[PDB]
């Protein structure tokens, strides 16, 4: 758990080569002691201090980590710890080295690199996910699959298949 | 190169600086009736699981941290809790007509008072012994302390008051650093951080002036403070020796059980078995003139090797800032530490009093009455650091003069959660990688 | 957000030209203003009105917020927002025009057209995604002669496209 | 719900042949008594007992509803009520028969059986799911500017799109 | 309504004296009374 | 005119305006306050 989080991403590449360093279990599974015993008394004690403080604790854990997975699931990558995008890097402005992020940075370092135009790219996936990607896809079910393919104007599936 | 494309990363190891309640982890061992554990808040306590970084310098701090104010508002709540389904002494509040006692040694003292009361069935009242200290009555013949002032609940005698030690668990998508580097003075970046899942053994303890029972600290007996210019800022200090303090109180002290109404009792001093010694604390003089040795010859790197004095704490404030004041086993002790304090530059007793009588512990308002013990009292322990503050003024160069002051009970956890640091967790990283999704 | 809630559903097949209008986003990130403060207050007060309004609301919000999730996993849409189904429009009675609904209708009328059945709906839906579909699926990975060639239903099963 | 947790599992491949009998929609939607009435009420009454009790069973009831679909997205299932996996039938020591399992054998009596191994099993399964399976998909899309250039793939590709 | 389904082949071991459900109903009942009791009147002035 | 129907006699009849219309109210004595110990720690204020 974090055991390279001071690393460089490419000593960090060693990091997601396991389970991203076992971050995620260890967000969910962390919770295990709170789990274990929030039951195992039986006192009366007639009135409780915990049972505001450990129940916000709780379903604070627990709407951070739905969160993610439904920002996971609107860029089309729910289930999937690694997944690519359409989005291209765009005119972003830190255009920079592939030898030089994934050699010689550590990941503190590269939030502290692109800490701005977070929230535009988080705004930039689910265009290219959904305003073409889902229309595509309707597009591609209202004509027949086997069908269409006879008329030299195949190219909309090469299209499909290029942009 | 080409145009690369995004991707997403999910569980990125980043991390902010956040703030967040945290909950207990203590063990079970019945008779759970403890204050500040609520009796086992959370008796599970697993395996301390701690994980190196082992390569990156996080940045610390320990007078802006956010755990303290959360333990500090936690051990006051807690105190209000625990006291709160106890017996009230509103009808003690009468007109005591007192006299002295005398079976034993001058200076030490205690009122034979009594007073109507024993009121059982709301129309008979009772003429009933009783035998306070000083420093919890007033002349008018007297009358309680506290009655000018809010109303005296009393402790219930079943709870005890011996500290055991707390854990602070952070909550999920929370981390707790921990700096590992043996010189880490007060602030600034640890070189060498660690993971836990949560803290040690915290002893909530509360002592004025020389805390007790800590975390000691390595060889060097560390300075911290917020910033040594500042003469009104409270100069903490860590040992590494553990000198004892062998406390005790001589007398016996029986008890007297009082009925007041309907089933509320009250706990009285009785007549005492008839040895009226003086309660007092022991140091021996040789461990104590080392140690002072040791905070002063680590106190002349922070200012020219020159004459440093020390003294006893200008008074006044009450007996909470000018004497040591701690409870040994539910029972309330003021030492008066002049006898420590002499101009350290080239056995010990101590007079303590009593209070029975005791104000909330930092505030002013509702007053608990700690119920006298049966037999005689002996706690012994370590001493772990002091509390200073300089002086300064007119001493542009010489003479630098220390007083241990210090009243605040918010110092007393920063003496233990220095380092520590909580940390949340921001699993979801971008970055531009060379791969790019097949577009049916 | 809502932003085109009143307009027709061809003038809401911009709203699904866009992230269903904002909707999924502003169901989980509506939170944000309790997820900042339950915890920046420092005061005893000695009792709590909102630790049960405030925590009730809160997982109010989550349990809403995850049977919507469970269903669509249980009719294999799980992180599509817009998904296709093996379910035919069924002998279900409000049979009309595709140029009617999808060029003049909102989509609140379209919730008045057929807010009966809807349940039927519900239903109807997880019959195909899994009695026969994830029985077919359970049988794709070993068969007879048919499946390489059984030279009958593929031709009905060409016939499914075909009417 | 729960109709044929008695049977045998090949009685109970009815089980599999509907939803699971049941199981996951009587796990989240016998929520629906305390989700429609903790709010109902209005009255003071100045303190209450419930809410600590129900709100401890109702945020008990969500943690152990996340965390079977967080392990199954550890193994690449989400969503899927029956997945295959990559893991074999490893030395795994109650090697026996098929015609034994899915014939002549209850649920519980298949429990009884491998009570042991379990977490075996499940430190096994993601092994096989992440630590060369998605390896090796990080190997697929990195090395091929010759991507675009595929000759002899092209029919794989149009059987694909159609089936 | 009361749902209450079969499951026709099944012998579970069931126990009374090792039962969970008594214990959170004897403890719901004291505090119900004990919460029930609460706001009314006082009688420490009958006490004469 | 706002009202839940106009025909029943016993329906309150809200209006609401469009002109702040202001009313300087005031108190003209001057009421020195007067504390009173009641007990331990409890103060009552009467006017003096
Ligand atoms: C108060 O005393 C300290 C003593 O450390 C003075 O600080 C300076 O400290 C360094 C070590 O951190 C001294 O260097 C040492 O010198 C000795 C020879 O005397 C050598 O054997 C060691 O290996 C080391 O190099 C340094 O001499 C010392 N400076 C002095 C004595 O002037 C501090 O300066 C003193 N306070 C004032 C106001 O001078
Ligand atoms: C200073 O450290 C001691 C270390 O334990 C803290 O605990 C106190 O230790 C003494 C023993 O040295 C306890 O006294 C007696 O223990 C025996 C054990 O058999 C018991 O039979 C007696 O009834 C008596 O308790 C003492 O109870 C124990 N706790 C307290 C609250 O005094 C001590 O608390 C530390 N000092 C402070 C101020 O916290
Ligand atoms: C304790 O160690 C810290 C480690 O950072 C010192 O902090 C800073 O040190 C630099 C360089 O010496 C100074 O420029 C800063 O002003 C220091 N900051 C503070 C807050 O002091 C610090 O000097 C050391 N000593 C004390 C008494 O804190
Ligand atoms: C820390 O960085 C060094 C690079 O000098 C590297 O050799 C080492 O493996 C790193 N440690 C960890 C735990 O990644
Ligand atoms: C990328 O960065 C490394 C230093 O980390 C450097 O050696 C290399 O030449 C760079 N490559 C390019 C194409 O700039
Ligand atoms: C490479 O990393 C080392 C330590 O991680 C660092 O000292 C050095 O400056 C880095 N060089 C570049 C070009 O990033
Ligand atoms: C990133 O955003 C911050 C806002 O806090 C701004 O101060 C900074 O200039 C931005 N740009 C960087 C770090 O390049
Ligand atoms: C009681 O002690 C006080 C202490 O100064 C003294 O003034 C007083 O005279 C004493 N009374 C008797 C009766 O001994
Ligand atoms: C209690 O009341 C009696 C009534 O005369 C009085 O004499 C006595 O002094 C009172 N008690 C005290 C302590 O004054
Ligand atoms: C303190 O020292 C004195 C001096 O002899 C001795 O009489 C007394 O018993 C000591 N007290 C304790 C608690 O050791
Ligand atoms: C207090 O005064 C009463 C009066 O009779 C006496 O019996 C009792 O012994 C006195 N207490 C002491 C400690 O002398
Ligand atoms: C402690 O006792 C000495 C004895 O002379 C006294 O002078 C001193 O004032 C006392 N301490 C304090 C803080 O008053
Ligand atoms: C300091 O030493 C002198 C030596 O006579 C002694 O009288 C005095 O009490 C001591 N003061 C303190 C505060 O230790
Ligand atoms: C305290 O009183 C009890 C009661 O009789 C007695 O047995 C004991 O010896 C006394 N002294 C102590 C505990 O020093
Ligand atoms: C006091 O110091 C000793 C010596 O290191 C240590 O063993 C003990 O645990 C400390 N704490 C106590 C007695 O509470
Ligand atoms: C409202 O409907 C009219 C159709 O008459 C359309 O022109 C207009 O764009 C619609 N407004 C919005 C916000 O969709
Ligand atoms: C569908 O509805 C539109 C009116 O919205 C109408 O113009 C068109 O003719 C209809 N088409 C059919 C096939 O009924
Ligand atoms: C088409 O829409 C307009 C406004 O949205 C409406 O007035 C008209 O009646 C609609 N016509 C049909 C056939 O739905
Ligand atoms: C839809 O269901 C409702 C039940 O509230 C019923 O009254 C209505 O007749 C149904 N049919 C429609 C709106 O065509
Ligand atoms: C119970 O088992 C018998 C096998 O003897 C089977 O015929 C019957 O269908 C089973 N019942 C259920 C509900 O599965
Ligand atoms: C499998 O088990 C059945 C009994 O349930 C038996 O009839 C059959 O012969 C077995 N098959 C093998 C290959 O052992
Ligand atoms: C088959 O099932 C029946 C009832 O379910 C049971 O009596 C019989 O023993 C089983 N036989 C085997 C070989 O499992
Ligand atoms: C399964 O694990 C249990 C542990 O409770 C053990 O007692 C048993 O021997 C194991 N093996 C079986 C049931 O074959
Ligand atoms: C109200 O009007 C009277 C009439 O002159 C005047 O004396 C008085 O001061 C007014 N009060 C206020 C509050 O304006």
């Amino acid at each position: 758990f974090l055991g390279a989080a001071g690393s460089t991403m490419g000593a960090a590449s060693m990091t997601l080569t396991v389970q991203a360093r076992n971050l995620l279990s260890g967000i969910v599974q962390q919770q295990s002691n709170l789990l274990r015993a929030p039951e195992a008394q039986q006192h009366l004690l007639k009135l409780t201090v915990w049972g505001i403080k450990q129940l916000q604790a709780r379903v604070l854990a627990v709407e951070r980590y739905l969160r993610d997975q439904q920002l996971l699931g609107i860029w089309g990558c729910s289930g999937k710890l690694i997944c690519c995008t359409n989005v291209p890097w765009n005119s972003s402005w830190s255009n920079r080295n592939l030898s030089e992020i994934w050699d010689n940075m550590t990941w503190l370092q590269w939030d502290k690199e692109i800490s701005n135009y977070t929230q535009i790219i988080y705004g930039l996936l689910e265009e290219s996910q959904n305003q073409q990607e889902k229309n595509e896809q309707d597009l591609l079910a209202l004509d027949k699959w086997a069908s269409l393919w006879n008329w030299f104007d195949i190219s909309n599936w090469l299209w499909y298949i290029k942009l | 190169a080409e145009n690369l494309w995004v991707t997403v990363y999910y569980g990125v190891p980043v991390w902010k600086d956040a703030e967040t309640t945290l909950f207990c982890a203590s063990d079970a061992k019945t008779e759970k009736h403890n204050v500040w554990a609520t009796h086992a808040c959370v008796p599970t306590d697993p395996n301390p699981q701690e994980i190196h970084l082992e390569n990156v310098t996080e940045e610390f701090n320990m007078w802006k941290n956010n755990m303290v104010e959360q333990m500090h508002t936690d051990i006051i709540s807690l105190w209000d809790q625990s006291l709160k389904p106890c017996v009230k002494l509103t009808p003690l509040c009468v007109t005591l007509q007192c006299t002295n006692v005398t079976n034993n040694i001058t200076d030490d003292e205690l009122k034979n008072c009594s007073f109507n009361m024993t009121t059982e069935l709301r129309d008979k009242k009772q003429k009933v012994y009783s035998l306070f200290y000083r420093l919890d009555v007033v002349q008018i013949e007297y009358r309680l302390i506290n009655c000018n002032t809010s109303a005296i609940t009393q402790a219930c005698p079943k709870v005890s008051f011996e500290p055991i030690p707390i854990h602070y668990c952070a909550p999920a998508g929370f981390a707790i650093l921990k700096c590992k580097d043996k010189k880490f003075n007060g602030t600034g970046p640890c070189p060498s951080v660690s993971t836990v899942q949560c803290t040690h053994g915290i002893k909530p303890v509360v002592s004025t002036q020389l805390l007790l029972n800590g975390s000691l600290a390595e060889e060097e007996v560390m300075i911290r403070s917020e910033n040594i210019t500042n003469n009104a800022k409270n100069i903490l200090v860590q040992f590494n020796t553990p000198v004892q303090i062998n406390c005790t109180r001589p007398n016996n002290n029986t008890r007297k059980s009082i009925r007041i109404g309907p089933g509320q009792a009250f706990y009285a001093t009785g007549d005492i078995i008839g040895d009226i010694r003086q309660a007092h604390c022991n140091v021996s003089k040789a461990t104590w003139n080392e140690t002072l040795g040791k905070v002063v010859k680590q106190l002349r790197k922070h200012f020219g090797n020159n004459t440093i004095i020390r003294f006893a704490n200008s008074s006044g404030g009450d007996l909470e800032v000018t004497t040591h004041s701690f409870n040994c086993g539910g029972e309330f002790f003021y030492c008066n530490t002049s006898g420590l304090f002499n101009s350290t530059w080239i056995s010990i007793t101590l007079p303590c009093r009593i209070k029975q009588i005791i104000n909330m512990w930092q505030r002013i308002g509702q007053a608990m009455y700690a119920p006298p013990i049966q037999g005689v009292i002996r706690c012994v322990s370590n001493i772990t650091g002091l509390i200073l503050t300089r002086d300064g003024g007119s001493t542009n160069s010489t003479t630098e003069t220390f007083r241990p002051g210090g009243g605040d009970m918010r110092d007393n956890w920063r003496s233990e959660l220095y380092k520590y640091k909580v940390v949340k967790i921001e699993p979801l990283g971008v970055a531009p990688t060379r791969c790019k999704r097949r577009v049916v």
